[PDB]
């Protein structure tokens, strides 16, 4: 994907309409089951791939 | 005051994944089985690596770590082995391990794809997944670089290290239509339909069902190749049943000894 | 009461229901194929058989998707890896 | 081939007769019996009589061959059983295409007598089980018995394709298209010799389970090989009857006028030409073709529709007396075929004031599927008056179907308020408000006093 | 090379999609 | 450095799929069909091949000997 700052062909409605073509919630939300009990969480969790960094400050 | 009486319905059965339906059971039972598929079914995996010669571009533990994550064909053998910590042997036994061996030297000019092909087992059954599609790349060697190690595989389960988890991904689901309202949609029509949804394309979620339990748990157990996807299930049921039997034993001791 | 008209004729008409009916092909109780083993006078078992791609397709039961991978989407590029030939 | 040699007593293989001309079948049995010819030439000349397109001489010349079984042929019983195998299989094959002078039992009783004499020399052979299996299709019972006799041909010697094909016709009778489709595959791989276009039965099972891309592809090849087969052409007419706004000329001319001139004794193409002319308002030929589409058919699927076409052509002419009995025969012959005969008797029972039975016959219309036209049938013929919820519940559920949709509703809101006078008094008022204004758009017509009187009531 | 092909055959869509400029979530300055 | 053996998220083996994936990019495929043809259904596993940067190819240029 393309995340250039000042692009304006990119917005959130456009991404959302794409997302909804793959069988996901248009807003990126999902329906999580709780790992302990197995019961659905009553809130729809926002979930998706994000780039994370490990910083040098290890404990 | 007693148990419910569940029914099973296999929907899809391949050599890679299982789709099954469990009916007439508690939400807790249906999820605890999911936990056990992930973390408490035993498999065989590399867990001891003795590195004799390593001249590759990677570290020493990088090699060893990657060897750990390679799945090994476990079905016939894993319910026979001792856990390593339980074998009487002073080192390792064929009753408590399977021995592996990697000896690779790049002599030629082209680069060497160190693959799972190179892992030579002493047991013919507990091999890497090669039987019947490429092979797990371990390293890449250059002209003059080599790798000699011997390795041992032991029994373990995903509660220790992810390496012993037999599954790709367990797809648990219940109540495809929002009949229990376990989840509360702000806009229930923005939501795509479940795979399992017994609903038309008109309405968004099922009407509210006040008095009603979860049943019909939808599973999709996907094997990493270390077991058949249907053996993961029989093993987990047997694992959970065994934890409870053990628990009961310990309980009975506690009761009579008070 | 109101004198509603008795539906003694068809004036909608029922042309929308009679044309949609799929009438089954029952020209012969053996499904238009004679069951016998004496009639086969001629044969096509010899090599370089009389057959067509139109026939070939009919041998399969069901073989005949997600086409949106190859969308333009001017805000989405392709990836780049490690060569050994660059600036 | 076309001129074979006939053995004689002295200097045999010197006489040949040409097979292009049509001789008498009475002198053949004598010329083959005064010279003591071997049994093989009997079947050799029989096949050349069947190659010219003649089904009667092949079965009549082989009838007198039972007498001269083993006179002086020195143990030639094998060719005798092969001769009698044809007299135990072609009788059942010809019983389906009966003429107007013979019945079914007249060819069944001859297929049962000589089959026992055929099993005296060799029993349970490659084709003897074919006769026992196909004996059950002619009477319409014992389907499991015929399938179990067909399976035995795979374990003895399955040296042909039609050796296996018999199980798929029995799988078809139990409404099993998955088991039949799998067996019809084997039919195309070998491409066996059969004038019947073996591909035809394959293309017939491609009709179901939404395989319109497959059935056409089956019919097309069948048309190219032999255009004489109408069973490949009328199917495309039935595959194209759904498109009434598009492709009309091909469906009345290329699929109905061609199949009729090549084979006029077919009740299927006659039924389809009748219903096509019915929309063009030409009733002079619908009743003429439907009488000929009725007397030649035997199974109950075609005859119920042929009577339904006759009563539909009689209903539009204010002729319900003759059409009532045809509508009853359409349901008495074949009831589980389609919903049309139940709806025709429902609109027919309205006559003579016997609208009681129209409700019982219209009840089976909803069991298949509802319709926006069937909802107003029982609503008009509603016998519910007051404190009668066995019949008022159906009128409410029918009125909820006409309320949403707008098929030029004019009196739909009147029947709404005519039920709601006992229930909430605001509902009848809401229906009269809209029913008062819906009677002004078609013409400038004042509201009749009967509606204003009840809305004020 | 296929990213050159991909990016040119894609960005012409901003010239071809002429009928529907309507959607909200984007703005721009218009001074004086 | 080198393609992970398993999808970190789910645990599916992706280690064997990298050569094949580059092979499907020797063919004229979009990455979206390459990932699909290899059978990566989840958006976890699909990230592994999209996002893997192959640095072992660069480390291999630093010969020890010859
Ligand atoms: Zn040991
Ligand atoms: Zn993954």
């Amino acid at each position: 994907g393309d995340a250039t700052p000042f692009n304006d062909a990119v917005n959130v409605q456009k991404i959302s309409n794409l997302l909804s073509d793959y069988g996901y919630h248009l807003r990126g939300n999902e329906v999580l089951y709780n790992g302990f009990t197995g019961r659905k969480i009553t809130s729809q969790i926002f979930i998706g791939p994000t780039y994370y960094q490990r910083l040098k400050h290890m404990v | 005051p007693y148990a419910n009486q569940p029914t099973v319905r296999i929907t899809e059965l391949t050599d890679e994944n299982v789709k099954f339906i469990i009916e007439n059971t508690d939400l807790a039972v249906a999820n605890s089985i999911r936990r056990v598929f992930i973390a408490e079914v035993p498999i065989i995996a590399i867990d001891w690596v003795q590195i004799d010669a390593n001249s590759s571009v990677l570290h020493d533990e990088f090699i060893a770590h990657r060897l750990g994550l390679i799945p090994l064909t476990s079905d016939d053998i894993v319910d026979k082995l001792q856990y390593s910590r339980d074998c009487t042997c002073e080192e390792f036994c064929p009753e408590c391990s399977v021995e592996f061996t990697l000896d690779v030297r790049c002599n030629e000019d082209q680069t060497r794809h160190v693959t799972s092909r190179d892992l030579i087992s002493n047991s013919p059954r507990v091999i890497p997944v090669t039987s019947r599609q490429d092979d797990i790349l371990i390293v890449k060697l250059r002209k003059g670089q080599e790798l000699r190690l011997r390795a041992y595989a032991k029994k373990g389960f995903g509660k220790e290290h992810a390496k012993w988890n037999p599954t790709a991904g367990v797809a648990f689901e219940y109540d495809p239509d929002n009949a229990l309202r376990h989840t509360v949609y702000p806009k229930p029509e923005e939501w795509p339909k479940s795979e399992y949804s017994e609903l038309d394309e008109d309405e968004s979620q099922a009407p509210y069902d006040p008095n009603g339990k979860p049943e019909r748990f939808y599973y999709n157990v996907e094997s990493c190749g270390s077991l058949r996807p249907e053996t993961i299930v029989l093993s987990a049921l047997s694992g959970l049943k065994k934890k409870l039997s053990d628990l009961q034993t310990q309980l009975s001791h506690e009761i009579q000894s008070d | 009461t109101y004198p509603f008209d008795q539906n003694r004729f068809v004036q909608y008409k029922a042309t929308s229901l009679e044309k949609q009916h799929k009438h089954d092909l029952l020209t012969e109780p053996d499904l238009g194929v004679t069951i016998d083993l004496i009639n086969p006078d001629t044969y096509r078992i010899d090599p370089n058989v009389l057959l067509d791609p139109a026939d070939e397709k009919l041998l399969e039961e069901e073989i005949q998707r997600s086409q949106q991978h190859a969308k333009v989407v001017p805000w989405m590029r392709k990836t780049e890896y490690i060569s050994t030939e660059f600036n | 081939r076309g001129s074979i040699e006939i053995p004689l007593r002295d200097t045999d293989e010197v006489i040949e007769l040409d097979f292009d001309q049509l001789p008498e079948g009475d002198e053949v049995i004598s010329i083959l019996k005064q010279e003591h010819t071997q049994l093989h030439i009997w079947i050799a000349l029989a096949l050349e009589y069947y190659k010219q397109g003649k089904t009667e001489e092949f079965v009549k010349l082989l009838e007198a061959a039972r007498i001269d079984g083993n006179l002086d042929y020195r143990d030639h019983e094998k060719d005798q059983m092969t001769c009698l195998d044809t007299l135990a299989a072609y009788y059942v094959q010809q019983a389906r295409k009966e003429k107007n002078k013979d019945n079914k039992k007249d060819l069944i009783t001859q297929a049962t007598l000589l089959y026992t004499m055929a099993d005296k020399i060799i029993m349970y052979d490659q084709n003897h089980l074919l006769g026992r299996a196909c004996f059950c299709l002619l009477e319409g019972d014992k389907m499991d018995q015929a399938d179990a006799q067909f399976h035995f041909v795979l374990n003895q010697s399955p040296n042909n394709i039609p050796a296996l094909l018999g199980k798929a016709c029995i799988s078809f009778n139990k409404k099993d298209y998955r088991g039949a489709l799998a067996y019809y595959k084997k039919a195309l791989r070998t491409n066996p010799g059969c004038p019947a276009e073996v591909r035809l039965g394959m293309g017939h099972c491609f009709v179901k389970l939404n395989k319109l891309e497959k059935a056409r592809l089956a019919f097309s090849r069948a048309l190219e090989l032999n255009s004489k087969c109408v069973g490949a052409l009328v199917g495309l007419a039935v595959l194209e009857l759904n498109n009434k706004e598009a492709d009309s000329i091909k469906n009345g001319v290329q699929l109905l006028s061609r199949a009729y001139t090549i084979d006029p004794s077919n009740p299927m193409v006659l039924n389809h030409l009748a219903n096509h002319f019915f929309f063009k308002k030409d009733y002079s030929k619908v009743q003429h073709l439907a009488l000929h589409a009725f007397h030649n058919t035997e199974v109950e699927a075609m005859q119920a529709e042929s009577c339904y076409q006759l009563a539909r052509s009689f209903h539009v002419q204010e002729d319900y007396d003759q059409a009532f009995q045809y509508y009853y025969q359409a349901t008495q012959f074949a009831s589980s075929s389609f919903v049309l005969p139940f709806f025709g008797l429902g609109q027919m029972y309205i006559y003579r004031g016997d609208k009681e039975n129209a409700s019982q016959c219209f009840e089976k219309v909803l069991k298949a599927y509802p319709n926006n036209y069937e909802t107003m049938k029982i609503l008009g013929s509603l016998y519910a008056a007051s404190e009668d919820q066995e019949k008022r519940d159906i009128a409410k559920g029918h009125l909820k179907k006409v309320t949403e949709q707008y098929p030029d509703d004019v009196e739909a809101w009147i029947e709404l308020a005519q039920i709601l006078e006992q229930t909430d008094i605001q509902g009848a008022l809401s229906a009269y408000g809209t029913a008062t204004r819906i009677l002004q758009e078609k013409v400038q017509a004042d509201v009749p006093p009967e509606i204003l009187n009840n809305v004020g009531a | 090379e296929w990213n050159i092909v991909e990016s040119e055959k894609a960005l012409v869509a901003e010239s071809h999609n002429m009928k529907n400029q309507q959607m909200d979530p984007f703005t721009r300055r218009q001074c004086k | 450095m080198i393609i992970p053996v398993r999808c970190f998220t789910c645990g599916k083996i992706v280690g064997n799929k990298w050569e094949a994936y580059l092979g499907l990019l020797q063919a004229e495929y979009t990455e979206g069909d390459a990932l699909d043809a290899l059978g990566l259904k989840r958006y976890c596993c699909r990230r592994m091949l999209l996002a893997h940067v192959d640095l072992i190819e660069k480390l291999l240029n630093y010969a020890p000997l010859e």
